[PDB]
């Protein structure tokens, strides 16, 4: 066809990294930091790893906390139709099953049967759960088990089960008071325990302000949308030609081949001496766990621009993306 | 269909039965009747009704004419009568091809004084809609709503009957007891508030079936009243997310009120001794709620941005759904396009919503006053010892003595759990502790 | 059955200076049904930090009859960079390292351990963090003959005892207090 | 009163319509068709002993 030839024309463009980020969602304005991150979550990274042993990480997992009834809820509406087979669950029913995995009682010929829930059917699916504060104190290690590697285990009144929910989660919790303080860190305002945050990636929390200008332009931004028909806004791509485009993007495997790994190691070695502000400073010490994300995002951004190897120029946006958001942590 | 009052015009017959299942042996017979005729006890749209309502549509006071028609016995109370017919005039599905999928349905609620025809109004709304629901006192539940496994007496197999929220495909969900509802449920209505669907995780099958729905809420107080000169939100124990899942709320008022309760006694003095139709207005709206899909001109958006620039002197959720109700008021009478000035009383109704929160949920004054105060004393305690020994008998003393602005014992539990995560203290039961070192 | 575990303190590794009853929520007697407490430490380094950092980056670089064996020959060099004795066969003899050989002991190489149990229990009751009992010394000789089973030998040497001593005594004392430095002044008397 | 010490009731017509109901009820057992003030004083005769049954 010519649509299969349309990709070959569209792969020979230049600013598609900047063309795509403007053409994500018409229901949002601005926030160009978090628009970059969700697109990398929309694609997949790499999963092939070392031999005879550990299977490493396969994806990234990003959250954004913010004040409720704001533009945080629009991406959650956006992704669940935009993504392949991706389910959405509030994650409030923390009693029977679902988020927590728990078998059913003896019915019609047997107990110990497997059950559904929004992790098992997210096998290469991008599930999205919100409202971290209102769950119980037991599941916060259960999904923490589900995050570090890609399998979960169960032995509740039956034999051990070897199931591997190949997942990539998306989160949006709530702050401790609904309004985010500025002079402090989010170590108080994370409203959870410590090691799941270090198990997580970084966030780019959405800020808030009441200015005379931004409310006026957002008012004009919403009325033509809330028109029955004012389709004067032009995304420079359509939905489905973007959808088949990433289906071409997933069929590579770029490998770092240059000697910028020697350039890479000094940056983290400089980085670890910053967030540790003392020998008795807090245990949010960004350790060797994050080095895997420090390269597996770094290949995925080059997997967006269809380049099969890693340059030291491409990891410039990789270093600061934690670092501009870790200085959001570090005051 | 099964389950109705019935009359039959039947003849009579009788049949034999075999006693053993495999012989020709037979003797106590069984009778049965054979019916000849049975009796219980897109509408055909004419044009005289459309001509009749256009006389009423020529009358400008149709809002006031529908204000007086909804109350055959109820006291006047003009403010509650606005949104009820407006929710009954439940917009349309202004759906785009790509992006959006917004629907103009909104959600009103009410709470306040007990038994002010809170149920009979809901019964009156059940009259005006033919295909609707009716909630019960634990007739439905969390697992009792949908997602069934039930071993029926005819075949002992699976059956998936829909819940009431899916069952209102073409009606208005009337539902109650939203302060005594269990917290195993009151967790899936957020999804039908948001994705308009019910996700079923049952042993049978998975299904993301939608639910074209429309809701109103009839809550109840807890102690005695709506407790004025207090924050009214802390009475109704409720997740502060779902406060944002209602556009405009309103309470009712109460007082001694000797000029009005005397007048309200004169109403019940009457109505006992010795056009306001019942279905003719129902065909008037159920024609209009699918034929006319009106467009908006620029003449509304200029005043619309003038409200928000005066509003900032919530952000967008309150500012969005007002158009979803300003459309329906224009869709009520002038069934072509928007009206440039019917928004000027649509802003009056939501002005009554923000009159109810003059005086947590959406408020941060208390948080600011509390945390700063909490920070001083902890630092002084940390400074005072070679070790980090802060026992329970110490902290009940001096801390309580400090300032009598905070409560006695309802600030001694939650003062540490938020401070647990900020490298300060640890919990070792109702007693000894261990604090921060340097 | 055998039991391993993956314990996790309430936050950081040094959640207190005080003993391990203040650190873990697990109480005393169930904790005493184990043999040893492997504890990790990582504060601040450069040359030990790169020794992980330059190491782990190369691991991610590890991503027809002849060609079936040429891929099998490719399987050799991918795990034999520095050639650390590959796992094609090393697991293949553990199965009869466990069901074919049984070890025994001697008697002339015993009473050096007598003061080891007695003095260290004495040194940790006046300084009581968590105690040792009759079962720790039972675990002392047990992991001693574990090493000698890997010589496929049925005996117990002299080299294996002090090896097995100097993996338990240091791994007990190195979780005490600020006063681990004073205990290390006793440590080389064992060696 | 407005107190949480003893009593209930906060002046609703839902309390009022009961005494309208039982008035014609006592007029039914005592039919002389004398629905007047003397009939309804028997009604308030029975509601004053309804409340303050706890005041001893």
């Amino acid at each position: 066809s010519d649509e299969i030839n349309e990709l070959k024309e569209m792969v020979k463009d230049e600013h598609i990294y900047d063309k795509l980020v403007r053409s994500i969602a018409p229901a949002v304005f601005g926030h160009e930091a978090v628009k970059k991150g969700i697109l990398l979550q929309m694609l997949g990274g790499v999963h092939k790893s070392t031999v005879e042993g550990i299977k490493l990480r396969g994806d990234i997992n990003i959250c954004v906390v913010g004040d409720p009834s704001t533009s945080k809820s629009q991406f959650l509406k956006y992704v669940v139709g935009f993504a392949p087979r991706s389910v959405y669950t509030s994650g409030k029913a923390s009693s029977a099953a679902g988020l927590t995995a728990a078998v059913v009682r003896d019915e019609e010929g047997g107990d110990y049967t497997i059950e559904a829930g929004a992790l098992m059917l997210a096998d290469n699916g991008i599930c999205c759960i919100d409202e971290f504060d209102k769950m119980d104190i037991s599941d916060q290690v259960a999904i923490h088990e589900a995050m570090e590697q890609q399998t979960i285990s169960i032995a509740k009144a039956g034999i051990h089960a070897t199931l591997n929910a190949r997942t990539s989660i998306l989160a949006a919790a709530n702050p401790v008071g609904g309004r985010y303080n500025r002079k402090l860190s989010l170590r108080g305002n994370l409203n959870m325990t410590a090691p799941i945050m270090s198990r997580f990636d970084l966030f780019f929390v959405i800020l808030d302000d009441c200015n005379e200008k931004i409310d006026t332009e957002l008012a004009s931004h919403i009325v033509d949308l809330h028109m029955k028909r004012d389709e004067a806004i032009e995304p420079p791509f359509s939905a489905e030609q973007l959808r088949r485009y990433i289906k071409y993007a997933r069929t590579f495997k770029p490998i770092l081949t240059k000697e910028a790994r020697s350039y890479l190691v000094e940056k983290y070695k400089e980085l670890r001496k910053d967030d540790a502000q003392g020998f008795s400073r807090s245990s949010y010490r960004i350790t060797v766990r994050q080095l895997e994300s420090m390269i597996r995002l770094s290949e995925a951004i080059a997997r967006a621009n269809c380049v099969d190897e890693i340059t030291p120029s491409f990891i410039a946006e990789a270093y600061d993306l934690l670092r501009q958001s870790i200085i959001r942590v570090d005051v | 269909r099964a389950g109705d009052r019935i009359e039959v015009t039947g003849t009579f017959r009788s049949i034999p039965i075999r006693a053993n299942s495999r012989q020709r042996v037979l003797s106590l017979y069984k009778t049965y009747v054979d019916v000849v005729h049975v009796k219980k006890v897109v509408r055909q749209i004419t044009d005289q009704d459309l001509a009749k309502i256009r006389e009423v549509a020529a009358r400008e006071d149709l809002y006031s004419l529908l204000a007086r028609s909804i109350a055959p016995s109820i006291y006047e109370l003009e403010d509650v009568k606005k949104g009820i017919l407006l929710q009954l005039f439940g917009g349309t599905n202004k759906t785009f091809t790509k992006g959006g999928r917004y629907r103009g349905d909104i959600n009103i609620l009410l709470c306040g004084d007990p038994s002010t025809s809170k149920s009979q109004i809901l019964q009156y709304v059940h009259k005006i809609t033919p295909r609707g629901v009716y909630t019960s006192g634990k007739g439905s539940s969390a697992v009792g709503l949908t997602a069934y496994i039930t071993r029926d007496v005819d075949t002992k197999q699976l059956v998936l009957e829909s819940g009431a929220l899916v069952l209102s495909d073409g009606g208005v969900c009337c539902i109650d007891e939203f302060d005594k509802m269990s917290d195993s449920t009151r967790s899936v209505l957020h999804e039908v508030m948001e994705q308009q669907t019910i996700s079923i995780a049952k042993a049978g099958i998975i299904t993301t079936l939608n639910a074209r729905s429309s809701i109103l809420a009839s809550a109840n107080p807890i102690g005695s009243r709506y407790n004025p000169n207090l924050p009214v939100t802390e009475n109704i124990d409720l997740p502060p997310p779902l406060l944002s899942r209602f556009d405009l709320v309103y309470l009712v008022l109460d007082k001694v009120d000797e000029k009005n309760d005397r007048e309200l006694a004169k109403h019940l003095t009457n109505l006992y001794l010795e056009v306001l139709p019942v279905e003719f207005l129902t065909m008037y709206i159920s024609y209009a709620k699918e034929h006319i899909h009106p467009i908006i001109t620029e003449a509304a958006k200029t005043e619309l941005v003038r409200a928000y620039v005066g509003m900032r002197k919530a952000t967008t959720r309150q500012l969005e759904s007002m158009i979803r109700l300003a459309e329906a008021h224009a869709k009520m009478k002038l069934k072509n396009v928007v009206e440039l000035e019917d928004v000027q009383e649509a802003v009056r109704l939501i002005r009554s919503a923000i009159k109810d929160y003059a005086t947590q949920t959406g408020k941060s004054v208390i948080q600011r006053k509390l945390q700063e105060d909490l920070s001083r004393e902890i630092m002084n305690v940390l400074k005072d010892q070679a070790s980090d020994s802060m026992s329970f008998n110490e902290l009940i003393k001096q801390i309580n003595e400090h300032s009598q602005d905070r409560v006695e014992s309802s600030d001694i539990q939650e003062a540490l759990s938020r401070l647990q995560q900020e490298d300060k203290v640890i919990v070792l039961g109702e007693g000894v502790r261990r604090s921060v070192r340097l | 059955c055998s039991i391993i575990a993956a314990a996790n303190p309430n936050g950081g590794r040094y959640n207190s200076t005080l003993p391990l009853a203040q650190n873990v929520s697990l109480t005393e007697p169930i904790l005493s049904r184990f043999d040893i407490l492997c504890v990790v430490r990582d504060l601040v380094d450069e040359e030990a930090d790169e020794r992980l950092a330059t190491f782990v980056v190369d691991s991610h670089v590890r991503s027809q009859l002849n060609a079936r064996q040429r891929r099998l020959q490719r399987q050799r060099k991918k795990e034999e960079e520095i050639s650390p004795i590959p796992q094609e066969l090393l697991m293949k003899y553990i199965h009869y390292a466990r069901t074919k050989i049984y070890p025994k002991l001697h008697q002339m190489d015993m009473d050096k351990v007598s003061r080891v149990y007695a003095d260290l229990r004495r040194e940790s009751i006046s300084t009581g963090s968590f105690p040792i009992t009759v079962r720790h010394l039972e675990s002392i000789l047990r992991i001693a003959e574990s090493f000698a089973k890997m010589r496929l030998s049925e005996f117990v040497s002299s080299y294996d005892l002090d090896r097995a001593i100097k993996v338990v005594v240091d791994s007990f004392v190195d979780a005490q207090k600020v006063s681990v430095r004073r205990q290390l002044r006793r440590s080389f008397a064992i060696y | 009163e407005m107190d949480s010490k003893f009593s209930f009731g906060q002046a609703t017509p839902r309390t009022l319509l009961g005494i309208i109901r039982l008035s014609q009820a006592l007029a039914k057992l005592r039919l002389a068709d004398m629905v007047d003030i003397d009939d309804v004083e028997e009604a308030l005769r029975l509601v004053r002993v309804s409340k303050e049954s706890l005041y001893q």
